[PDB]
């Protein structure tokens, strides 16, 4: 009941056997609140005795892995986003922040099926341009080099003879979030707008 | 569709059950279902409205405890009734406060103001240590055991240390 | 509460200041001393012409040889050019937008850029191979940081939004040396040659000199009722100009813990945007936010010189370590180099 | 503490302790540090190059 | 339904022992009259005293999850048509709304998979360039940029100096259409065609 | 069955109305003094050629500052020119094909577009990164978008096809107050500078008046025989000016409860598509199907000039607000400001 | 009653309702609001720069 | 990784024909020359190729030694 050596959480109604000392790593969790007696439960199968909880028992799966096996790996056939809302539930913020993390690694990783880029021009000389051009950014993507024609020295060696455009697969907009606008941020793009 | 009608009328069933928990009993609902809808509240933000209602909600229930003991501690025994229902004021607020830990971790914080366990504190020391005649009454019979123990007679020791913590 | 108490205790403590500011407020010579010569007319000539951006240049920074400065234009480029042959050494294409700051290392192999994006970039300007990569990305500001310059290779700080800026330990990643106390959004941050004391502008308009390994602020200084822009100490680490959206930059001096000097035009109306001093310090460059900038005296508040021919205001100066040029990061799109 | 208005004191009494060495430190005359900028400017006003006509061959910028 | 507040069905055979009060959460649901008694409803088990749902339970997971905490999480391995299937059948409109939402949000990322992208021209003189390059829409990729000659201010500097292509992939992200029966519309398109 | 009561009350309630506005219908004065002020001739220059755009453009909307105009084309592109300088502050491209509409917000943070997808897209014209980012494509539209205004910044109104010109709250996206009783497709929309009232134009040549806050037509004017072009609201929230395919202009007054004054020319049979009040309101620019269009003194009922120079329709007027010039969006792919 | 052209007793009823507050809306005569809007026009005719050409460095497109 | 291989346009038909086994071109660019409007002189051309590796920072198993800082520095200005 309210201690017993291992507990059959039903979690969608379906049994998790776990131990006690696992469910006592965080004292905020809702598990330590089952752990510890003080009645003030009346919610149990009716016929076993069996703690029924109203929560999702798939996402419980990741859930009780990480509180269990100290490091969380999420099945990759649930959605990460189920897992931070459940954890939500039996409230253990290092999980979730380690959930945020991987969501915006996931994102940063992933995220160009929406095809989500970053974009620059370089414009650089000719004689110059296979200089950064080979010592380009690590991670950054060549996309296009573009002839610009002039009047100089017969139209040739200007200091502007190319544009260099560059791309990037990540995306400085949320990956779950971001920097967020501010009043004064707002003040110093309009000054810049001008 | 109306959520606030639906959110309003949970939110009623929750301030009978809220009142219910504080005035103490075992034979009330679930503490899962509670759990359950203060944290959706809470993540949904209906519990800004909650938070109105529920900061409301704790002033009520002082009023209608507090005011209720002072009077039984004024007719007889007052440090011992004092006692006992600072008891059981402390184990509401508690199991108040392990209901919903959500709204402390984040709105509670966000809005610049102080738990709400330390808000119903707050409020319990208006009512009692604050509030002219009870505060001089308190005094009162401290002094009366403190003089008897000045005299050299053993005294309710254990009853001046649980006043001198609620004061602390 | 103990609101009341603290407040008064804080108001005669700032009074007390006040006195000990005034009372050993004396003649400031300089004026007085205008028996030495003036600096009489001297203007420079655009040697060099670094047209090679196409978005407005934010931050200019040279670099700690005085040949590699590294500028930042606001598309989102680095480019550290090769100021004695107009070739640029580099070009990052950065991840944030909206740059503002760009410093270079000590050492001259880092160089950090700083955005709206919240992250200080910290890219190595030679890796093994000979790429250009990114050293750190130092994640954790609460706000965009406005301006940054390097303690050491692996300590920083970064003056940005919401009052904070905290030395970031750049082999960890983690900030490390809190810098609170600012009620603005702390926008410029100015290294004294010591680089033991380091003094913020904020939108407060209060000069905060903080000692960088205690962390508290070592003096306050106020003058200026307008958000402060840009804080250019004195070669020696005794003085700084200090500009703000009024025309009038202000000679703050740490030994009398409060301004020496004024550089003041009521025939302009720009606000002071960029402040350096000579090899010298003796030439107080006023970069205005107009379209050109101009150089006072430091030591008599008359018209050095004035350096014109950009369309565009100069958003950033820049004076090299031998003090034998100086650069004009505009907002034209172009770095000239006044010799 | 949080019931002072929610920890505003804490503000105030760093102010007050920030406030005492300030008041505590060195304070220097305005003459002294005018006269000593001005002393290190003169002595360094040769070696800075926009005070002197440079000449068309020891600078990298009309090289 | 007046008897065990946690009531028992036996929604496509699995017994799912829930609460009065979450399917009391929107009585627009085919539920919210279960939990109540009303004499039409004679549909029962009597081999486990709990009433018939013909439905399958595989889709009633995710149903039960929102109806239960006001948001649901669907698998990556479940289908989301399945859910919006089992979901009207208890008739709730908002979650029906939001899985729509969600189905279109996907189908709109699969259209990808069919050869559809959306195309645009900009055009671009030297100085604005890259200020379009890197402070473009986010979510669109560019493609190509010609350099046309000018004599209207000859050459470079000119608006019509360079001609900036972009493009992304074609969405249904809230819903799409293949045609619209108002005429004036096409009386528009008509004019607008030549 | 009690229809028969429905229409004859109906019936006689407009022949009441008849009766009042026949009633109310006086002498124009404004015709018989067109002796007082006249306005000669009016001769203007095209002074910037913005020609970014390569497809007819649709429609405007100056901006809060008269400064950055957002011009669509029915390819898939705004342009948020710089009028000042003839630059692009943006070209935004739209996943929707055959946009006719776009409404600037009077924030300039927000912009609306319309095109034949029945989605409102509205897109934040900044965020913290600087790209463009959609705020939210407002779905719900039984038709097709004609128009749209703000109202709030997180409040707009559309017209829509499918007798539906609903009210929707942004942040939702739902249409929060669903305006019904056109008898056609809504075209036009003009909201009064009283934000109390905005007026549909329908496809039933009748222009309805409605409150905003919920549904209740204002009233239901009616002097056109053909669909209603364009409608422009008066600087003083009492009349509009409505044009339409026929070669008549008319304005209706809301005080007086029909049409003030007409405006048609045997010269011209092509139907107004734009009309635009001055800042005085003294005249009245009016765009043609004819390849040059022209100004009515709206208070004379005369031409009182021509502004030539397009080789196509000008599908659409823009005015600065606060008069300095006019923007003529043509479907020649320029726009002209004519000072 | 739906099947009376599917139920067009609210459109009707709306009809009505609609043209019935149209009377009770003010009646104010057109000579009188023409002569507001030329007190308006004329009035505001000189800062109506369409009709007050101004300098070239006072408007935008000229300076 | 990208690479510059400038390359006359008699020439061009080799190198992208000996095209290296693993590297994949990307972009090709005209560029005029001193000579007879930018063909035929020594060059017209630039190709732009790509290789792919797989990813590891630089500068993990290796130290530059310090003439190799003076070499790249010598070669930097």
């Amino acid at each position: 009941g309210s201690v017993s050596k291992w507990v059959r959480l039903n979690v969608g109604g379906t049994y998790f056997l776990t131990t006690r000392q696992t469910l006592c790593r965080d004292p905020k969790s809702f598990l330590y609140r089952l752990c510890q007696a003080d009645p003030d439960l009346d919610s149990d199968k009716d016929e076993t005795g069996a703690y029924l909880i109203d929560r999702d028992p798939t996402y419980f799966g990741p859930v009780l892995n990480y509180l269990r096996h100290g490091k969380l790996v999420i099945n990759k056939d649930l959605a990460e986003e189920g897992v931070l809302e459940e954890a939500e539930f039996y409230n253990i913020t290092s999980l979730i922040k380690l959930v945020k993390d991987k969501i915006r690694e996931r994102d940063s990783k992933t995220s160009q099926v929406p095809v989500k880029h970053v974009y620059r021009v370089l414009q650089c000389q000719e004689e110059e341009l296979t200089q950064m051009v080979s010592t380009m950014s690590d991670g950054w993507k060549f996309e296009q080099l573009v002839s610009i024609g002039s009047s100089y020295n017969y139209g040739n060696e200007d200091q502007a003879e190319f544009l260099c455009v560059v791309s990037k697969e990540l995306h400085n907009t949320p990956y779950g979030t971001a920097s967020e606008p501010s009043e004064k941020a707002k003040i110093l793009q309009e000054r810049g707008s001008r | 569709t109306m959520d606030e009608k639906y959110v309003n009328s949970i939110w009623d069933l929750l301030k009978n059950a809220i009142q219910e928990i504080q005035r103490k009993n075992n034979s009330g609902l679930s503490f899962e279902e509670l759990y359950r809808n203060a944290y959706t509240m809470v993540l949904h933000k209906h519990g800004e409205k909650l938070y109105t209602g529920l900061r409301e909600v704790v002033t009520e229930h002082l009023i209608n405890k507090v005011r209720e003991d002072v009077l039984n501690s004024l007719n007889n025994n007052f440090l011992q009734t004092l006692n006992q229902a600072w008891n059981d004021h402390q184990t509401a607020m508690v199991m108040i406060r392990d209901i919903l830990m959500y709204m402390d971790r984040v709105y509670v914080q966000q809005n610049n103001v102080e738990n709400v366990y330390n808000l119903g504190l707050i409020i319990f020391r208006d009512q009692v240590v604050r509030y002219g005649c009870i505060r001089d009454h308190l005094r009162q019979t401290l002094l009366d055991m403190i003089a008897r123990e000045r005299k050299g007679e053993v005294v309710d020791r254990g009853a001046i240390r649980n006043a001198c913590q609620m004061l602390m | 509460s103990e609101l009341d108490q603290l407040r008064q205790e804080a108001e005669q403590l700032k009074n007390q200041i006040r006195d000990a500011r005034k009372a050993c407020a004396d003649a400031t010579l300089s004026q007085i001393t205008n028996n030495i010569d003036p600096v009489g007319r001297i203007q420079m000539r655009t040697r060099r012409t670094l047209r090679g951006h196409l978005a407005k240049i934010y931050a200019m920074h040279w670099g700690t040889d005085s040949r590699l400065l590294v500028s930042a234009s606001q598309d989102g480029k680095l480019i550290i050019w090769d100021s004695y042959t107009t070739n640029k050494v580099h070009a990052i294409p950065l991840r944030s937008s909206w740059v503002m700051t760009c410093a270079y290392a000590p050492s001259g192999n880092y160089v950090a850029c700083g955005g709206l994006d919240n992250i200080c970039s910290i890219y190595n300007l030679k890796t093994r191979e000979g790429n250009v990569r990114v050293s750190r990305e130092l994640a954790g500001h609460t706000g965009y940081l406005s301006c940054c310059r390097f303690l050491d290779d692996n300590q920083i700080v970064t003056s940005s939004g919401d009052t904070t800026c905290a030395l970031w330990d750049i082999e960890t990643g983690q900030q490390t040396t809190t810098f609170t106390g600012h009620t603005g959004d702390v926008m410029s941050l100015s290294l004294a040659p010591d680089t033991r004391l380091f003094v913020s502008g904020a939108c407060d308009a209060s000069a905060k000199l903080w000692d960088v390994r205690e962390g508290m602020c070592r003096q306050t200084f106020t003058g200026h009722e307008s958000d402060i822009n840009a804080i250019c100490f004195f070669p020696n680490g005794n003085a700084f100009a200090t500009g703000s959206d009024d025309a009038t930059c202000r000679l703050f001096d740490l030994r009398a813990d409060q301004e020496l000097m004024t550089y003041s035009h009521d025939n302009i109306i720009c606000g002071i945007t960029s402040v350096s001093f000579s090899k010298s310090g003796r030439l107080l460059l006023a970069g205005y936010d107009d379209f050109n900038c101009n150089v006072w005296d430091a030591l008599k508040a008359d018209r050095a010189g004035v350096l014109a021919g950009h369309d565009n205001r100069v958003s950033c100066l820049g004076v090299t370590d031998d003090g034998m040029a100086v650069a004009t990061g505009s907002w034209d799109s172009f770095l000239k180099i006044w010799n | 503490m949080a019931s002072n208005n929610t920890a505003s004191i804490a503000q105030a009494r760093k102010l007050v302790e920030q406030l005492k060495m300030e008041a505590n430190i060195d304070r220097i005359k305005v003459s002294k540090a005018a006269a000593d900028l001005m002393a290190y400017c003169e002595a360094h006003a040769k070696e800075d190059p926009l005070l002197t006509p440079v000449p068309a061959s020891e600078n990298p910028f009309r090289e």
